[PDB]
RNA sequence: GGGCAGUUUGACUGGGGCGGUCGCCUCCUAAAAGGUAACGGAGGCGCCCAAAGGUCCCCUCAGGCGGGACGGAAAUCCGCCGGAGAGCGCAAGGGUAGAAGGGGGCCUGACUGCGAGGCCUGCAAGCCGAGCAGGGGCGAAAGCCGGGCCUAGUGAACCGGUGGU
RNA sequence: ACCGGAGCGCUGUCUCGGCGAGGGACCCGGUGAAAUUGAACUGGCCGUGAAGAUGCGGCCUACCCGUGGCAGGACGAAAAGA
RNA sequence: GUAAGAGGAGGUAUAGGGAGCGACGCUUGCCCGGUGCCGGAAGGUCAAGGGGAGGGGUGCAAGCCCCGAACCGAAGCCCCGG
RNA sequence: GGCGUGCCUAUUGAAGCAUGAGCCGGCGACUCACGGUCGUGGGCGAGCUUAAGCCGUUGAGGCGGAGGCGUAGGGAAACCGAG
RNA sequence: AGCCAUGGGGGAAUCUGGGCGGACCACCGCCUAAGGCUAAGUACUCCGGGUGACCGAUAGCGCACCAGUACCGUGAGGGAAA
RNA sequence: AACCUGGGGAACUGAAACAUCUCAGUACCCAGAGGAGAGGAAAGAGAAAUCGACUCCCUGAGUAGCGGCGAGCGAAAGGGGA
């Protein structure tokens, strides 16, 4: 009884106040040196959708 | 098979310790077109008593719409709450003083 | 069935082919931005109101209509007319 | 790639940063070079550490 | 420390072992867009450069023949014909002098804060760029500069080190 | 009483089999079961079709039920391939 | 066997446990590289422990807590030979 | 006499020489509790609803606002706020 | 990385002793350990009653009936049929 | 018959594999007490100068966190009743 609500979920991703689940851009922490910092400001934040519909399902109880 | 799209990283912040969280007292949010809705004066209690907060441990008028003269009993203020309690109306603050 | 020896390979590759070409041809509206070639040499240089960047590419720099070209003795050629 | 080794830039006076790249085997020592800092304007910039 | 215990001890594969192979770049198959398979046909990357980068003034190669101390088919220059067949870092293909090549001066935009609108696309990634603000480098300027002729030179996340607010 | 090769005697092991005896098998009275079983009104040939047919086509053959007997087949039963 | 103890043994190196081949006869060569194994009062390296230079944090401060250097630190592996 | 390759399962494909059933009879396989998400029949509706429990009833309901969802979101946070 | 309890060693104070509010300290609050007892509120269902949009002799306790009986098994145990 | 306090205590399985993690301090082993148990007079709580024995139901809350930060595991204060 009682879902379990997922604590990574919650832990790198947030949806929107529209059922639009919104976060992270993938892919920094050995980038660099070679980097432009074209991408570094795009390493900025991102947006994720489709499968994120599911990923709505994941938090679940408390939403967030 | 893969990192279930788990190759989403955190970022959430300080997210967590041991000794719990703190506590620190939070604001619950009031627009004031609720103000002209209502009447008479407005206090903690009474809005707690009404519909519209309920033990969100402080209150913080805010919002927009139409300024109505009376006075409230306020917890904290937003600079464009002050504005409408400017067209005629009043506000104290933090209690227990 | 006598499995002895069999002459193995060192061939089998190729490429996660990005797909190359004229990407918006003529009579098409752009808002500049949009790539109308995605080339790999200067097969088609720029032309009015069409940019290019660091990998050969003729873009809109504006909100009209492709137009094409040729020139011979200077190559072939895409623009964008203006549509005031 | 490491053995050619790459590096970040400082600034002086404390702090401000870039992410580029060096070279050994020309006869390079202290890489210093122009750039711009976060607060402020144009200044050198001193090889430093990994 | 096999005396004993829980476990691990890949995958594709003209049946399995064996060997080859496992990702990324270029060209064929590829059928006049896109895309495409097969243990199909030929090769490459796991780097590099503080100048190989930005700019402004400037030059033009390969080659062949004609003449010459060494030289010698080939170092060198003299002269004539020669439009891209040379160099274009390293595989390939496209591209290239109305320059990308090659010379010098100057410099460090191998910027920061962003970023419309696109290519590509199962996701996540990757790839294109004016523009706007800063404050600069070059040029009298006009102007370009957010690395590199272009496509290989790469690694989500979790873990933690690092200077710092 | 273990595994090769040889020789001597002996012999239905063989040429190559023939006969005889009993206990079964066969008929009569009493008792009387098993695994298997999709349903059966179940023939060859030559073709066919998931490549191996009573059943599908083509032709031919075949009066209806048994009993003793023979194992080619019904990819025969048994064992959810060692 | 966790122990107490049990066997070994009311045996005592001509004895008890383990390993290899296997009556008797002729004979058992050559290599210590790796590995196992016998040995060595030096040494390389490494644990807790010991010591406390230098220091951090904190408080008026007295003080309290924390970090750890020189050298001292075993078996083990390496090392020297058999 | 005109015509006609059982059933199921399992297939790229069955009448199959794949598969399971001798025959009949009975039994035998998509539940529930909680939390979700969506659509729906409703009550209220800027709000809406109570959990345990008190009282009652013998197949009788009521009382109980503790607590929940709703009103603002944005940022990792302090904190600001239709930003 | 505290608080709570404890296995080895080190090894104190009686109210300027003290444990604690999550390393640690200043401070500020809280509590009196290292002795022992205590109904109720809760739980269970062999059992006594009531009640059921519970079953109807392959169902329902395994058994309505002469069942923990026949029978099987060394024994533990399995376990009907009517 | 179940329920209860304590001293012992797993493995399948979950993580799509397996060690940490998991099932789970559940199954079982034992010991003991009873219509009950155990618990129980704060060297506690928590931040308000607010509390006031222990236990049960609701609540907070799947929140605070724990975590190959994976599978998943899951508190106390406070509020309402007993």
């Amino acid at each position: 009884p009682k879902m379990k609500t997922h604590k990574g979920a919650k832990k790198r991703v947030k949806i929107t106040a529209s059922g639009k689940v919104v976060a992270m851009k993938t892919g920094k922490r050995h980038l660099n040196w070679q980097k432009s910092g074209k991408e570094i400001r795009q390493k900025g934040r991102k947006f994720v959708l489709a499968k994120p519909e599911a990923e709505r399902i994941k938090l679940l109880l408390p939403y967030e | 098979g893969r990192s279930t799209t788990l190759m989403r990283l955190p970022k959430r912040g300080m997210q967590g310790q041991v000794p719990g969280e703190i506590k620190r007292p939070r604001y619950q949010g009031v627009n004031l077109k609720d103000l002209a809705r209502f009447e008479g004066e407005v206090t903690p209690e009474l809005l707690v008593r009404a519909g519209l907060l309920k033990k969100g441990y402080r209150l913080k008028i805010l919002g927009e719409g139409e300024a109505k003269p009376l006075k409230v009993v306020a917890h904290a203020f937003s600079k464009s709450a002050l504005e409408k309690l400017k067209a005629a109306g009043g506000e104290p603050v933090l209690l227990e003083a | 069935a006598h499995k002895k020896g069999l002459g193995s390979t060192r061939n089998g590759r190729d490429s996660q082919a990005k797909r190359l070409g004229v990407k918006r041809y003529e009579g098409q509206v752009v808002r500049a931005g949009n790539i109308l070639v995605r080339q790999r040499g200067t097969r088609f240089k720029p032309g009015k109101n069409v940019g290019m960047g660091r990998d050969f590419t003729l873009f809109a720099l504006v909100d009209g209509v492709v137009e094409f070209q040729d020139r011979g003795r200077l190559g072939r050629y895409v623009h964008v007319r203006p549509l005031a | 790639v490491r053995i050619k080794l790459l590096l970040e830039c400082t600034e002086c006076k404390r702090r401000n940063y870039a992410t580029e790249k060096n070279k050994r085997n020309t006869p390079n020592k202290l890489e210093l070079r122009k750039y711009c800092p976060w607060c402020r304007k144009h200044t050198v910039h001193r090889e430093v550490k990994i």
